């Protein structure tokens, strides 16, 4: 769960999401690759939440029939916006409860690589 | 000789032989067994080195359509060689089977081609300590070559001549119309040297013949089976 | 909605597909898997548990002019059933007196009623030329997978005592479709399937789940 | 009770299933190498029994025997088709049978060198159930091999 | 791992003099009197098993807790190893 | 399958979340209904299977088959061991015997 | 995440060079004497050796055994002489005073350049 | 169930496999043996 | 006489093995990794399980 | 024995540990897995549906003289939980709107009272100079999670529909320990923890995932 989750879908471009955000839901270019206004299909489930109670949105998305974990590139709240999938969450969520607080593991794990 | 018999302690020290080796006047030195693609084999004892050979590997009515013969004179094996006629062979250009290369235990092994020699070696010793059951479900995939390992182990029974079982089986196995009246009592569970006791349940009834007759210890129908098949599932289980 | 129909068909003595139709998607699952789960676990049911052959002492022998032996005969007794048709049975010793040139099946047993075989033939023995199998074995109502540890008293001598699978009901899956109308096709279709009848019919099993599942759902009431 | 039950006239009764830490060949031994002792010597008269002049002194089953016998042998001498140690009488010789059945542990390793031990036998309930019942009767994870 | 066990390294200089304290106190903190813990409140280290909650019959888990207390001491004192008995003595 | 086909279902809910794996997965390829991305599935694997107690079938495609599971002489029962000071050995002046 | 080969071999329990084994051809094996044979082995287990293949892989896959297994006549015969030598070396005192310090080179030279 | 998979099987397997015990009590053991003839190896050889 | 008792005495047993640790060793033995101690929780049969980390 | 020791923690609102020790070795995850597994999902819930903020037109924009921006502000919201006093009560549009220079918390919003607000502070947004925040947005009583599916149609042109939580409950997971207290050591250890408190207490979230699970059994 962290080996990228890029099937190759191509490279489209919407105005912001409004057009390649449903078109492509239907066929085509799904959550990979597309670049649109900086970011790309980042934009789909926002996982709001925050450093209350670990992201609800998340994880709760994750346990039924819609993100498909495994880490498939989603937008949290942590402690920033980020784009670290719920996958990866879990891992700095483990071992948050575990010792105390994400504070220490989210300076000592890494992201880039 | 094989290359995957031996253990740890002492290699090779401990081994085994070949399955068509130990022939003729194997009194001094071994003798293996050759094909001349034509119906006759010949034993010109180990040192042959006559016009090379090649490895039973793709044939075509005694004159293979090859082109590239595959053979294997000494230490490398110079692509091919292929006479380019009719005649028998290369002297001596055929195995006449592939368990001539591995030992008669090793054979037995239904897929062996697709491991290391280590990795087969354990295994291969491990039909050494099966500690025989009554069950013998028999593995899926065996080779034809078992059909003596019952046999030539005595582990089981014979039927000499005719048949004509009427048996009563139990714990002594009829006659037969053959000749004479000769009953066959079973070992009774018997006695094994490391604590085992193998036991022979016969298989007839009335009369038959064609020529199994009565099981072995770790057996079923002249089948050697060892341990037992039964279906797996590849997969990580919470850490058992 | 609300109120779905459950369905049952039945085939008598195996078998009967049993099936839920209008639920809530992420209930298919939750309803029909712990189902299974008890039925292959604490169920009430029947099989053999001490035996007690005649000329022979324990296990390990044979039993002259038998084609198959003591280890033999007890194994394929294993896979026998019977049901108490009687609530006030606790356990039920056999007989079994067999003859000669004969294959002895199941039916051939002591033909007493209380107790029923749903499971002919059952090639237990083959004596010939002996003309003797009396062959006494007992029978009681258990839960569960045990071995050879209730050493089956009784004779008090050779009872070798035989593994006991009172359990009734074996081997058991489901499956869940989608295409109950109502509203929006992500609803659920729980359709569980027992496939064995030990001695207890289809339907008592599930409604035996079903309660026992309540007994230990209750625990969760009062906390400390 | 624990021998006149199963002992009798010396040697155990065939057929007869015995465990761990109990009589086999009870034989009596006239050796005297410990003589009475002080302040045993009450203990021996409290009781109702007396004294000793043979032990116990038995064979005792092994730490580890939990099944049948299926038949004994007496070898004593007086018999010249028995070629035994000088100086030895009764020579007795039992068979202890015992199912194995399968406990936890023990190597599998098939036909190719996947060898491996029994960690836990999970009651059918879990395990993986094929979409059609016959759950799943091992499971071989790899790492290892 | 052991309840606070790397806040026994800061105290004790070496590892070594640690382990000697935990016994050297077990040796008189249940052996030589039982009633000679200072943790008697609800800080008395107890056990919670089928039965209900009792005093667990090693001392060696105690030392380490009676080793945070702040309390007892450690090191070279009191050269008489034979005025210990007269401490004890006090405690029946 | 063709017992399931004729059974009175075909193809699962929870048996066809599992294709949406393999899909992307570059497994099975993408094409007609679950029933042939199940048979190519089979060739070089396995169905579905679940998991009996947990709850959810293990999300991804698991191999099953009958191969070979035999038992070695080497077990447990008599290669177990266990003492106090009953063992003795005089003489040698250890645990022996 | 389909191959599983690469999973372990990246990091968690394969070997890189255990890979060109299977799917690969691996066959550059030596006489067991010491001559490289002449043609490799036809590996790609998928298929079935030529009969000879194997018998010529033997010869390499001997000395990998009989090594490892020798590691009990003379080396493990070695170590003893380790624990001997050093053994009344224990670390006591209180800060001894030594003048004479050893500087660990940073910078190792390469005999070919 | 016979799916048989071997191509070409000649001569079968040398039997009884269990040939070098065989000749060790028949090549060496002239016991079974008129004294006539029988040259040495074994008995008659080392007696010799 | 083994007579099975699996009676009041495994509990008794428990006050024992509470916080007194066992040693465990490992043959062929190999650097101080080759020991160590854990505490025994007697669990079911015979066969004796630890931590996997703790193979390596 | 036959009758397990139920016992539950209790942190207040949050975190509350339950668990059972007496068992069957093979009931521990049986009755472990089904009930969180209702949690999660059919639970009377209520969260944030819609809203509507004034001047933007999206949810990829920014609010003029807000620190945060409307995705921001949105993500905020999906924290927030209300409670309905009235079972007569389907939903309750909310709106806002408050000074300049403060951090407009939880509690600034309409103080209404069909409705309560449980957690207070909740950042939310922090505009300066800028004195406009005007938005409008709808609460709704629901069932498990809701993406934007339901539309949220209400202003009809603007009202960005958000993600639905009203799930009270939260992440949740358990284990299970073989221990030993009655017979062999093969017996299991519950212990089941809800890590939520949308708006109904730990232990009432248990107590409905065991009485909705025995209806669902009595239809058989």
């Amino acid at each position: 769960i962290t080996q990228v989750r890029k099937e190759k879908k191509g490279a489209g471009m919407a105005f912001a999401t409004p057009e390649e955000a449903l078109a492509a839901y239907e066929r085509g270019e799904v959550a990979l690759n597309a670049p649109i206004v900086v970011a790309g299909r980042e934009t789909s489930v926002g996982r709001l939440k925050f450093v209350f109670a670990n992201p609800d949105e998340a994880l709760l998305a994750v346990a039924h029939g819609l993100l498909d974990l495994q880490d498939v590139v989603t937008v949290r709240y942590l402690g920033r916006r980020l784009e670290t999938s719920p996958g990866r969450i879990l891992f700095a969520r483990i071992v948050g409860e575990a010792v105390g607080d994400e504070k220490v593991a989210q300076e000592l794990i890494q992201m880039d690589v | 000789c094989p290359v995957e018999t031996p253990e740890g302690a002492n290699i090779g020290l401990i081994t085994s032989l070949a399955a068509y080796a130990r022939v003729d006047a194997l009194g001094f030195i071994r003798t293996p067994y050759r094909r001349v693609k034509n119906g006759v084999v010949t034993e010109e004892v180990v040192y042959m080195t006559a016009s090379e050979e090649d490895r039973y590997t793709i044939a075509q009515a005694n004159t293979p359509l090859e082109g590239d013969r595959i053979a294997t004179d000494r230490v490398v094996a110079r692509r091919r060689g292929e006479p380019v006629i009719v005649a028998p062979e290369e002297v001596e250009f055929m195995d006449v089977s592939p368990k001539q290369v591995f030992s008669l235990n090793t054979n037995l092994i239904p897929f062996l081609e697709h491991d290391d020699a280590n990795r087969a070696l354990m295994g291969s010793n491990m039909q050494t300590q099966a500690v025989p059951l009554i069950r013998a479900q028999a593995p899926v995939v065996m080779t034809g070559l078992e059909e003596r390992v019952v046999r030539d182990s005595l582990a089981a029974l014979y039927a000499e001549e005719d048949g004509e079982v009427v048996k009563v089986d139990g714990t002594r196995i009829a006659v037969r119309y053959e000749d004479g009246r000769l009953v066959h009592p079973l070992r009774r569970y018997a006695r094994s040297n490391q604590g085992t006791a193998f036991d022979q349940r016969p298989r007839v009834r009335v009369g038959q013949r064609v020529d199994l007759l009565a099981d072995g210890p770790a057996s079923e129908e002249g089948f050697l089976a060892l341990g037992q098949n039964v279906l797996v599932a590849i997969m990580p289980f919470d850490g058992y | 909605l609300k109120a779905p129909v459950f369905t049952a068909t039945t085939q008598g003595d195996h078998y009967g597909e049993f099936v839920l139709e209008p639920l809530e998607r992420g209930f298919g699952v939750t309803l029909g898997n712990p189902l299974r789960r008890i039925l292959l676990s604490s169920i009430p049911g029947t099989a053999v548990t001490s035996v007690y052959i005649e000329d022979v002492l324990h296990e390990f022998s044979t039993i002259p002019g038998v084609k198959e032996d003591v280890v033999e005969i007890i194994l394929n007794l294993k896979e026998l059933v019977v049901r108490f048709l009687d609530p006030k049975m606790a356990s039920t010793t056999l007989i079994l007196r067999a003859e000669g040139p004969k294959e002895v099946r199941a039916g051939d047993f002591t033909p007493s009623a209380d107790v029923e075989i749903m499971n002919p033939d059952l090639h237990i023995a083959t004596l010939e030329e002996g003309g003797k199998l009396y062959m006494e074995v007992r029978v009681d109502r258990g839960v569960g997978y045990v071995p050879a540890e209730r050493h089956g008293i009784k004779d008090r001598i050779n009872a070798i005592p035989v593994d006991a699978i009172f359990s009734p009901v074996r081997r058991v899956a489901f499956q869940v479709e989608d295409t109950r109308l109502g509203q929006r096709t992500d609803l659920d279709k729980l359709t569980l399937r027992i496939w064995t009848d030990g001695s207890v019919t289809p339907l008592e099993a599930l409604n035996q789940a079903v309660a026992i599942l309540k007994e230990h759902l209750n625990y969760f009431a009062n906390p400390e | 009770a624990a021998l006149r039950d199963l002992d009798e006239e010396g040697i155990v009764r065939i057929g007869a299933e015995v465990k761990p830490g109990d009589i086999l060949v009870g034989r009596t031994s006239f050796k005297g190498e410990q003589e009475p002792s002080p302040e045993e010597r009450l203990l021996r008269s409290i009781f109702g029994e007396k004294a000793r002049d043979v032990k116990d002194t038995s064979l005792r089953v092994p730490p580890g025997e939990g099944g049948i016998v299926v038949g004994r042998l007496r070898l004593r001498r007086g018999d010249p088709g028995v070629e035994l140690k000088p100086g030895v009488r009764e020579v007795v010789r039992v068979f202890v049978a015992q199912k194995r059945k399968l406990q936890v542990g023990d190597k599998l390793a098939n036909r190719h060198g996947n060898k491996g031990v029994v960690a836990k036998i999970l009651p059918v309930e879990d395990m993986p159930h094929l979409p059609d019942g016959t759950p799943v009767d091992v499971i071989l994870n790899p790492l290892g091999v | 791992a052991e309840p606070g066990i790397d806040k026994l390294f800061g105290m004790v200089d070496s590892k070594y003099r640690l382990t000697v304290v935990v016994a050297k106190r077990a040796q008189q903190l249940l052996r030589h009197r039982f009633k000679n813990t200072v943790l008697e409140p609800e800080e008395r280290p107890k056990m919670r098993t089928l039965e209900g909650l009792y005093d667990d019959p090693n001392a060696v888990t105690w030392a380490m807790k009676e080793l945070l207390t702040g309390r007892l001491f450690f090191g070279e004192n009191l050269v008489p190893e034979d005025r210990l008995q007269k401490e004890m003595e006090r405690l029946y | 399958f063709g017992k399931r086909q004729g059974e009175g279902f075909g193809v699962d809910k929870r048996e066809k979340e599992v294709l949406a794996r393999a899909e992307k997965l570059g497994l099975v390829s993408p094409g007609k209904s679950p029933e042939e991305q199940l048979k190519e599935l089979f060739d070089l694997g396995k169905v579905v299977l679940y998991d009996g107690r947990t709850g959810e079938p293990f999300e991804g495609p698991i191999v099953v088959g009958q191969m070979f599971i035999m038992k070695l002489y080497h077990m447990v029962e008599d290669k177990m061991h266990a003492r106090s000071t009953g063992p003795y050995s005089l003489i040698t002046q250890q645990p022996l015997g | 995440f389909n191959p599983l080969y690469v999973m372990a071999q990246s990091g968690a329990r394969g070997n890189p060079q255990q890979i060109r084994q299977l799917c690969g051809m691996r066959g550059l094996m030596q006489k067991p004497s010491g001559e490289t044979f002449e043609v490799p082995v036809r590996s790609s287990f998928r298929e079935g050796l030529t009969v000879l293949e194997y018998f010529i892989s033997s010869h390499g896959a001997r000395k990998g055994g009989a090594d490892t297994a020798l590691r009990t006549a003379d080396s493990g015969y070695l170590t003893r002489k380790l624990v001997d030598v050093a053994h009344e070396i224990v670390v006591r005192e209180a800060d001894c005073g030594t003048t004479n310090y050893i500087s660990v080179p940073l910078f190792q030279m390469d005999e070919v350049t | 169930e016979i799916k048989r998979f071997g191509r070409i099987r000649e001569v079968i397997p040398l039997p009884p496999l269990t040939e070098i015990q065989v000749e060790s009590y028949k090549k060496a053991l002239q016991a079974d043996v008129p004294p006539e003839k029988r040259e040495n190896v074994g008995i008659q050889a080392a007696f010799k | 006489r083994q007579r099975d008792i699996k009676d009041e005495v495994w509990d008794a047993l428990e006050e024992v093995i509470h916080g007194k640790v066992v040693l465990l060793n490992r043959a062929p033995t190999l650097h101080r990794l080759g020991i160590q101690a854990f505490q025994p929780v007697l669990v079911e049969g015979q066969s004796i399980q630890l931590h996997p980390l703790v193979c390596e």
